[PDB]
C-alpha cells in the first residue's frame, strides 16, 4: 500500500514514509544518464524491472502523466477463440512445466476436462518459487468443480450423455474428498506467501466482490466509465494471460455481464441527457464484442437491446470482429459437419456461438465472410439450440448492415431446397418455437430480390405428384420463388371450392388476387351467417377496407360484428361500440392504411388519446406515435 | 393464478394450462394449448392483417388448421397444479374481447428484428 | 458403515467426535507407524534382522534382538556392510496403499511417522498436500512451511545410510542426544495438537517411550492421544483399561468389524473410512442433539442484535438457503435435516416437552432468536408470510436529541459504550467517537472486532473529511474549518498507520473465526456483494418485464429487493456499524429504492410509501437522484 497503481498506469504516492523508490525508479527510466551509475547487476535488474513495468502498462507517476494510451491487448489464444491453434499447441510435446500449465488451460478451454485434470495433477507432481504449483492446485480444484457441476447438469438434462466415465468420476472424488482450497495458501511455503500474497485471492470462493460493488457508480445520475472498463480489462488479462480456469465460472461471466451492461446503459443515459440539454459515448471494439459474445446469454443481450439503442453505438475493429465471426463459424462446421462434437466443449461454446451471431447484426461483414457465417448458421447449427424458427432471425439480423446479395441468396435457396428434400418423408415436420417456418426465408429472398426464381425448387415442384402431400403444401408456402410452369403445375393440386379452401389459400399464399368467384364465395358465407344470426366476419371487413374486395355488395351485412361495420363504412360506424383492443392485433400495413383514410382517423386518435392517459400503455403510445392513428 | 401473467402488447394471458375443446364439427382434442408470436415487422402478403400468428399444439405437436377453428372450451387444467381452472378461463375469455385469450407462451419477435 | 455407526459404542462415537472436530479445526496430527507402511508391502524390519542374522551366524526374536543383531552386525561387519544390506533391501519402489490417501483425506496439520520410507511423501505429492519434510536436525531450522512431515527416525533421502535413520540399538539409546530438535518438535506437536496413532502395536517401543514421557506431564495438561488398534483379535478388557490410564484413547478395529486374521487392510480401512465419513455427518439423531447442534451454531450470534438472513447460510456452512421471506430450503445438507426437526418441535408443542431440561431452554433461546430474525419455517410449510419492517435504532429514526441524551448517561456495560460510539459518529462528533471506540477496544470478543472495524471506518471518514476541509472546505464554507487538531490527526495516523483491516479477522482466535464467520464480510464491501448481484439481476428482470408490458398477478418480483434492502439496514443500524455512512452502501440503498418506485409506478397505472421509505430516500438520495424519479 505504499503507492496506488491506477488503471491508466499512473502511480500515486499513498502511504510510505521512507525514501520514494517508485519516484526514483521512474526518474531512472526516463533519462539514461543516471542508469550508467548503477552496478552491472543492478543494471540488468533495472532492465528486467523496466521490461515488467512496460509489459504491465505502468508507465510513470500521476504528475508526469501525458498522452496516455490504454489499449487492451490480451496475449492469449484462449480469449480469441483460436481453437485450432491450441489443439496444435496441445499436440506438440511440451518443453517445460510452464507449457504444461498453458496446455491444461487449453484442454479445459476445449472441453477435455478429464485430460486437463490429469495434466494439472501431473504438473502438481513435478512442481514441488512454487507459483505454478499453487496455480495448478487452484485450477485442478476449479476443473473438478466444473466436472462435478457438469455431471449434475447432464444427469438433469436433449439426450443422455456420459462424457466422464464413472471410474474417472469415482477417482476424482477420492482424490478431492475433503479437499480444502481455503487451507491451500496457508499451507504454502512462507516464502511463497510473502512473495505471492497477490495470488491468495484465487483461493477464495468469490474474488470479484470489490469490482461488482464499484459498479454502483455507473448508475449515478449527477472519468469513471474508463475506470470500470479498464478494471474489466485488467481482470480479463490476468485471468486469461495467466490461464486461470475461474474465468469460465458463473461469477466472472455474471460480473462481465453486469459491468458491460451498466457501461452501456450509462452511456445511453449520457446521450439522452445530453440531447435534453444540448439538443443534438460508448464505442465498442473487438474486445467488447468478444466479451459480449462469450459472457452474455441471448436473454442478456435482449435486455440490452430493449433498454438502450446499440444501433447508436458504433463498432470498431470490424475486420477483427469479422475475423472472430469467420473464425467461430468455422468451428461450427468442424463440430457438426464432422463427428468432432465435444459434448462438454459443446455446452460452453454454443452459448458463445449463439451470442456472437446474434450480436453480428451490428457489424459490417465482407461477402466472403458473410457466406461462411450464413452457411454455418443455416446448415451446420444443430436444431436443438437454434431451431428453424430462431435461425431465420439470426440470419435475418445479418441483413441490417449487409443487404442480401446474390451469393447469400443462393445459400438460403440451398437451405430451402434442402428443406424441401427432407419433406419426402410424411412424418417430417418443421418445429419452430417462434411460430416461424420455411416460408419466411423465401419471403426474405423475395424482399431483397423481387425477381428471384428458385430453379431447383421448380424442378422439385414439377416432379411432384398427388401422393407426397407433405411436399405439395410445403412448396405452396414458397410459391413466389417458383417459376410460372412450376406455379401452374402446383396449383392443380388444391381446390378453392368452399369458403374454407379460400382461407387456406389466403393463409398459405396460394392466391394473392381475388377473382370474382371468391367474392361470391365470400358473399355466400355472409348471407348464411346473416340468415343464421337469429371468426372470419371481422376478417372479411378488413379486406374490403384494404381494397382487397371491390364487390361493393358488402353493406348488406352491416350490424352483426362491431369490427365488420367498423371497416366496411367508417363514416357510418358508431364509435361507442369501438374497443381499443383491436389496434393491438393490427400489423404495420393495416394501421398505416387506417391512418391515411381521412375517415375513422379522429375517432381512433381520440380512443388512443383516452387510453394512454388512463392506462399509460407503451403499445398504445407507440401505435399512436408511429402512424398517428 | 400465481403463474398467470398478463401481456399488454397483446391483450392476452400467459398461463401454464391445457385445453379440452370441441370445434363446430364435434371433433375433440385433449391436452392442447396455444402459443402467440408478436412479429410486427413480418414480411406480410397483400392479405395479411393480424400482427400475431398463433400455433395450436396438442399432444406436443402443432396443428394444421385446415377448417374453421371456431371452438368452445370444455375443460382447462393448470399443469403445475391439477386444479381445474376452466371457470377462470371463460371469465377471462369474456373480458379481453380478443381471439385466443389464454396462451401457453408469447414470443416477441420485435426486439430481435433488425428493424427494431 | 452407517449401520456400523448406529450400534457403535458410545465411547467410540465420542472418540470419533473429538477426532473429527480437531480435523475441522485444522489441529489433527497423525502418528503413522510401520503397520501402515507394511500395508504397502514395504520391507519389514524383521527381514532386515533376519538378513543381518544370516550374515552374522549363518542360520536364521525378542524385542531387543530387533535392535541388538543390527548393532552386532554394525560393530563386527562395519558401516559399509550394514548400509550395503540396507540399500539392497530398502531401495525399492512401493505403491501407496489407500490408507495413506485416507490419512491425508483427514487433512492433518502435521504427519509424524517412524517410517523411514517415502510412502507418505509420494502420497502427499499425489494428493497435492504440501508438507515440509523433516528427517534430520538441520531440517527443523530450514523448514519452509508451517505444516511438518516429521520423520522422527529419519529417512533415506540423503542416502541409504545407517546414520540417516534410527534402526539399531545405540540409535535408540542416543536418540535424545543425536535428535534433540526433532524430539523437541515431536513433543511440541503432541502437546499442542490432537494425536491419532495408526499402524502401531500397543506394545510398540515408540508408544511406550511416548507414554513414558506423558506420565512426566502434570495431570490434564495434555490431550489424551488417540490410538487406532488394528490387531486381528479384539482387545482384552484388562489391557484396554491399562493403556487408557496410561493416557491413550484406544479405537479398536477388531471390535468394530468382523475380519480375517491376516486381512489388515480391511481393519485399517474400517476405522479410516468411518473417520472419513464422519466428517460430513453431524452425529445428529435425537431431538436433544438437534437443539444442541443448532444452539452451538447460533448461540455466538446472540451477541449481535440482528443477523441478515442471507448471512445465515454461512453459519450452517451452506446446508440451507435462508430466504429473505423467512423460508428455509434444503441446499447442501446431505445428512439429517436439523432445521426441519427444529421447526417440527416449534409447531408441535407436545414434542417440546420431550426435550430434556437443558435442551428445552436452549430451544427457547433459539425460538426467540429465529422469531426475532424473521426465520419462520421451511418453504413447504410456508403460508401467508407478511412481516412488518421495523428498525430499533435511534440513529435511523433521526432522534438526535435522544442519542445526545444517551451519550450523557453513564455506561452500565460494554455494549453501552459501543452504542454510544456509534451515536457519536452519527452526530458528527467523530473525535469523541474515535477515542470512545479506542476505549471499547481496551476494555473488551464480538464487540472487540466490531469496534476495530468501526474505528477504522471512522478513521477513513475523518481522513476523507480532513482532505475535503483542507482542499475544498475553505472554499465551500468561506472559511478554512479545523474540526480536528493536528495532534488528533497525528495520533490517529500513528495508530492506524500499520493497522490493516484485511487481516483483522485472520488475526483472531480460531474460536472467534469459526463462531463469527459471518462477521468477516464487514472488513470489506463483500457484505454488500450478494445483495448487489441480486439487485442487478432483478433490475434487469424487472426492467425487461416493464419493457415488454407484462403484468404478473400475485407476488411482486421486487419483494426480494425490498426485503434485502431492509435486511441490510436492520443489520447495519441495529448492530451499530459505521457502514451505514458508506458511499457504496448509500448507492445500494438508492438503487434498490429507485427500482422499487419505478416498478410501483409501472404497476400503479396498470406498493405505497411508508415512514421507513421516506427516511431511506431522505438519507441516501441526492437531489439529482430524486429529480430523476420525478421525471420518470
Amino acid at each position: 500500500y505504499d503507492y496506488h497503481f491506477e488503471v491508466n498506469g499512473t502511480v500515486v504516492r499513498h502511504k510510505n514514509k521512507g525514501f520514494g523508490y517508485m519516484e526514483r525508479f521512474f526518474e531512472l527510466k526516463e533519462s539514461c544518464d543516471e542508469r550508467s551509475k548503477l552496478s552491472k547487476k543492478q543494471y540488468e535488474r533495472f532492465n528486467a524491472l523496466f521490461n515488467f513495468f512496460e509489459k504491465n502498462g505502468v508507465i510513470c507517476m500521476a504528475k508526469d502523466a501525458g498522452t496516455l494510451n490504454t489499449s487492451i491487448e490480451i496475449n492469449s489464444l484462449a480469449y480469441h477463440g483460436k481453437y485450432d491453434v491450441m489443439k496444435k499447441f496441445i499436440e506438440e510435446q511440451s518443453v517445460s512445466i510452464e507449457d504444461d500449465y498453458k496446455k491444461a488451460f487449453f484442454l479445459a478451454c476445449l472441453g477435455r476436462w478429464e485430460e486437463s485434470y490429469d495434466l494439472y495433477s501431473n504438473i502438481i507432481l513435478n512442481s514441488i518459487n512454487g507459483c505454478v504449483y499453487y496455480l495448478s492446485q487452484i485450477n485442478r480444484y476449479r476443473i473438478y468443480q466444473s466436472i462435478t457441476q457438469a455431471v449434475t447438469q447432464f444427469n438433469g438434462l436433449g439426450r443422455h450423455y456420459k462424457p466422464f466415465t464413472d471410474e474417472f468420476l469415482a477417482r476424482i472424488e477420492r482424490e478431492m474428498t475433503n479437499f480444502n482450497i481455503d487451507d491451500l495458501f496457508n499451507g504454502m511455503p512462507f516464502e511463497f506467501q510473502k512473495k505471492y500474497k497477490i495470488l491468495e485471492f484465487l483461493s477464495d470462493n468469490q474474488f470479484l466482490y470489490d469490482d461488482t460493488v464499484k459498479l454502483f457508480e455507473l448508475t449515478n445520475k449527477v472519468s469513471s466509465d474508463i475506470v470500470v472498463l479498464l478494471r474489466l480489462y485488467d481482470n480479463l488479462r490476468f485471468l486469461y494471460e495467466n490461464c486461470l480456469w475461474s474465468v469460465s465460472f458463473h461469477e466472472f461471466h455474471q460480473y462481465i455481464r453486469n459491468s458491460m451492461s451498466l457501461l452501456i446503459e450509462k452511456a445511453e443515459y449520457e446521450r439522452t441527457r445530453d440531447i435534453d440539454e444540448l439538443g443534438f459515448g460508448f464505442f465498442m471494439e473487438y474486445y467488447d464484442f468478444v466479451n459480449i459474445s462469450r459472457h452474455f446469454k441471448i436473454d442478456d443481450i435482449k435486455n440490452l437491446e430493449r433498454s438502450c439503442s446499440i444501433d447508436k453505438i458504433r463498432f470498431g475493429e470490424q475486420e477483427k470482429i469479422e475475423e472472430y465471426l469467420v473464425g467461430i463459424a468455422e468451428e461450427i462446421t468442424k463440430q457438426f459437419s464432422a463427428n468432432g462434437m465435444n459434448v462438454v466443449f459443446y455446452t460452453q461454446f454454443i452459448s458463445e456461438a449463439k451470442a456472437a451471431l446474434y450480436f453480428a447484426k451490428y457489424v459490417k461483414l465482407s461477402e466472403e465472410g458473410l457466406g461462411k457465417i450464413v452457411k454455418a448458421l443455416l446448415f451446420y447449427f444443430p436444431e436443438r439450440d437454434l431451431d428453424i424458427g430462431k435461425r431465420y432471425v439470426w440470419l435475418e439480423r445479418l441483413t441490417k448492415c449487409n443487404e442480401l446479395p446474390k451469393s447469400i441468396i443462393s445459400i438460403i435457396d440451398d437451405f430451402l431446397v434442402l428443406q424441401a428434400e427432407k419433406h419426402i418423408d410424411q412424418n417430417y415436420s418443421e418445429v419452430s418455437s417462434n411460430g416461424l417456418y420455411s416460408r419466411d426465408y423465401g419471403a426474405l429472398i423475395k424482399h431483397f430480390e423481387k425477381n428471384f426464381i428458385s430453379k431447383r425448387l421448380s424442378e422439385i415442384t414439377l416432379c411432384l405428384t398427388q401422393d407426397k402431400q407433405k411436399q405439395i403444401d410445403f412448396l405452396f408456402k414458397l410459391l413466389p420463388l417458383l417459376s410460372t410452369n412450376a406455379k401452374s403445375h402446383l396449383l392443380s393440386f388444391k381446390s378453392v371450392e368452399n369458403i374454407n379452401d379460400l382461407m387456406n389459400g389466403i393463409r398459405i399464399g396460394l392466391i394473392d388476387e381475388f377473382t370474382p368467384e371468391h367474392e361470391e364465395l365470400i358473399i355466400e358465407y355472409l348471407e348464411t351467417r346473416k340468415v343464421n344470426y337469429i371468426d372470419y366476419m371481422s376478417t372479411f371487413g378488413i379486406w374490403y377496407f384494404l381494397e382487397e374486395i371491390n364487390n361493393s355488395k358488402m353493406e348488406e351485412f352491416i350490424g352483426m360484428d362491431d369490427q365488420y361495420d367498423f371497416f366496411v363504412d367508417p363514416e357510418n360506424f358508431d364509435y361507442k361500440k369501438f374497443i381499443p383492443s383491436w389496434l393491438k392485433n393490427y400489423n404495420d400495413k393495416l394501421l398505416g392504411k387506417i391512418a391515411g383514410n381521412k375517415h375513422m382517423k379522429h375517432h381512433v386518435i381520440e380512443v388512443l388519446k383516452e387510453r394512454v392517459k388512463n392506462s399509460n400503455d407503451k403499445r398504445y403510445l407507440e401505435i399512436l406515435m408511429n402512424y398517428f392513428i | 393464478t400465481h403463474d398467470l401473467v398478463y401481456h399488454s402488447k397483446i391483450n392476452t394471458f400467459v398461463w401454464d394450462v391445457e385445453f379440452d375443446i370441441v370445434l363446430s364439427d364435434s371433433k375433440e382434442l385433449n391436452k392442447c394449448y396455444f402459443v402467440k408470436c408478436f412479429n410486427p415487422y413480418r414480411i406480410n402478403g397483400k392479405c395479411d392483417f393480424a400482427v400475431s400468428s398463433i400455433d395450436i399444439f396438442s399432444e406436443g405437436k402443432r396443428l394444421l388448421i385446415e377448417n374453421e377453428f371456431n371452438f368452445k372450451i370444455t375443460k382447462a387444467v393448470h399443469v403445475a397444479t391439477s386444479k381445474d381452472v376452466t371457470e377462470i378461463v371463460l371469465h377471462l375469455s369474456e373480458r379481453i374481447s380478443s381471439p385466443f385469450p389464454i396462451v401457453k407462451e408469447v414470443v416477441y419477435l420485435d426486439w430481435s428484428h433488425p428493424q427494431f | 458403515l452407517k449401520e456400523v455407526f448406529l450400534m457403535l459404542d458410545n465411547n467410540v462415537v465420542e472418540c470419533i467426535k473429538e477426532i473429527t472436530e480437531s480435523s475441522r479445526n485444522g489441529k489433527l496430527v497423525f502418528f503413522v507407524g510401520a503397520g501402515v507402511s507394511t500395508l504397502s508391502d514395504y520391507p519389514q524390519w524383521w527381514r532386515l534382522v533376519d538378513k543381518y542374522h544370516e550374515e552374522l551366524y549363518g542360520s536364521p526374536y525378542s524385542s531387543d534382538e530387533y535392535l541388538r543383531i543390527p548393532q552386532i552386525f554394525y560393530n563386527v561387519k562395519g558401516e559399509m556392510a550394514f548400509d550395503g544390506i540396507l540399500k539392497d533391501f530398502f531401495q525399492v519402489d512401493k505403491p501407496t496403499n489407500p490408507i495413506h490417501d485416507k490419512i491425508l483425506a483427514m487433512n492433518p496439520a502435521h504427519v509424524i511417522t517412524t517410517n523411514y520410507d517415502n510412502l507418505i511423501d509420494t502420497a502427499c505429492w499425489k494428493r497435492g498436500k504440501y508438507f515440509s519434510v523433516i528427517s534430520a536436525e538441520e531440517d527443523v531450522a530450514n523448514a519452509t512451511s508451517s505444516r511438518y512431515l516429521l520423520k522422527v527416525h529419519g529417512d533415506f533421502r540423503k542416502g541409504f545410510k545407517g546414520e540417516n535413520v534410527v534402526l539399531k540399538e545405540d540409535d535408540y539409546l542416543n536418540y535424545d542426544q543425536n535428535y534433540p530438535l526433532i524430539s523437541n518438535l515431536m513433543k511440541t506437536i503432541i502437546a499442542t495438537h490432537t494425536i491419532v496413532f495408526i499402524g502401531y502395536g500397543l506394545g510398540d517401543y515408540n508408544i511406550n517411550m511416548l507414554l513414558n514421557w506423558v506420565r512426566k506431564l502434570q495431570k490434564d495438561s495434555f490431550h489424551k492421544p488417540f490410538f487406532i488398534r488394528t490387531d486381528p483379535s479384539p482387545i482384552e478388557n484388562e489391557t484396554l483399561i491399562y493403556y487408557e490410564n496410561k493416557g491413550l484413547r484406544i479405537i479398536d478395529a477388531a471390535s468394530l468389524i468382523d475380519s480375517n486374521e491376516y486381512d489388515y487392510l480391511e481393519r485399517y480401512s474400517a476405522v479410516m473410512d468411518l473417520l472419513i465419513e464422519s466428517q460430513e455427518n453431524k452425529f445428529i439423531t435425537k431431538d436433544d442433539e438437534v437443539i444442541d447442534y443448532i444452539y452451538g451454531k447460533i448461540s455466538p450470534l446472540f451477541a449481535l442484535q440482528y443477523i441478515r438472513k442471507i448471512d445465515l447460510k454461512h453459519v450452517f456452512e451452506y446446508d440451507y438457503h435462508f430466504e429473505v421471506n423467512g423460508t428455509v430450503v434444503r441446499h447442501k445438507n446431505k445428512g439429517f435435516g436439523y432445521m426441519e426437526r427444529f421447526f417440527e418441535l416449534k409447531e408441535s408443542c407436545d414434542e417440546r416437552s420431550k426435550l430434556s431440561k437443558k435442551q428445552y431452554e436452549r430451544f427457547n433461546a433459539l425460538f426467540n432468536f429465529f422469531e426475532k430474525n424473521g426465520v419462520i419455517c421451511m418453504a413447504k410449510d410456508a403460508g401467508t408470510l407478511n412481516t412488518s419492517i421495523e428498525i430499533n435504532s435511534l440513529a435511523y429514526h433521526g432522534k438526535y436529541d435522544v442519542m445526545k441524551k444517551f451519550i450523557e448517561e453513564q455506561s452500565v456495560s460494554i455494549e453501552d459504550d459501543y452504542k454510544k460510539a456509534f451515536f457519536l459518529a452519527c452526530l458528527g462528533r467523530w473525535e469523541e467517537s474515535y477515542d470512545l471506540y479506542s476505549n471499547i477496544i481496551l476494555n473488551s470478543g464480538c464487540v472487540y472486532y466490531l469496534s476495530q472495524i468501526n474505528r477504522y471506518r471512522i478513521y477513513q471518514s475523518i481522513t476523507q473529511a480532513v482532505t475535503q476541509f483542507n482542499g475544498l472546505g475553505l472554499l465551500t464554507f468561506g472559511r478554512h474549518y479545523k474540526p480536528f487538531t493536528d495532534e488528533f490527526l497525528a495520533r490517529i495516523e500513528r495508530e492506524m498507520t500499520n493497522f490493516n483491516i484485511d487481516d483483522l479477522f485472520n488475526g483472531m482466535p480460531f474460536e472467534f473465526q469459526k463462531k463469527y464467520k459471518i462477521l468477516e464480510f464487514l472488513s470489506d464491501n463483500q457484505f454488500l456483494y450478494d445483495d448487489t448481484v441480486k439487485l442487478f439481476e432483478l433490475t434487469n428482470k424487472v426492467r425487461s418485464e416493464m419493457s415488454e408490458g407484462s403484468y404478473s398477478f400475485g407476488m411482486s418480483s421486487d419483494i426480494v429487493v425490498l426485503l434485502r434492502l431492509y435486511d441490510n439496514l436492520r443489520f447495519l443500524y441495529e448492530n451499530c456499524l459505521w457502514s451505514v455512512s458508506f458511499h457504496e452502501f448509500h448507492q445500494y440503498i438508492r438503487n434498490s429504492m429507485s427500482l422499487l418506485i419505478e416498478k410501483a409506478e409501472y404497476e400503479r397505472t396498470r406498493f405505497f410509501m411508508e415512514y421507513y421509505d421516506f427516511v431511506n430516500i431522505s438519507r441516501h438520495f441526492k437531489i439529482d437522484d430524486i429529480k430523476n424519479l420525478e421525471r420518470s
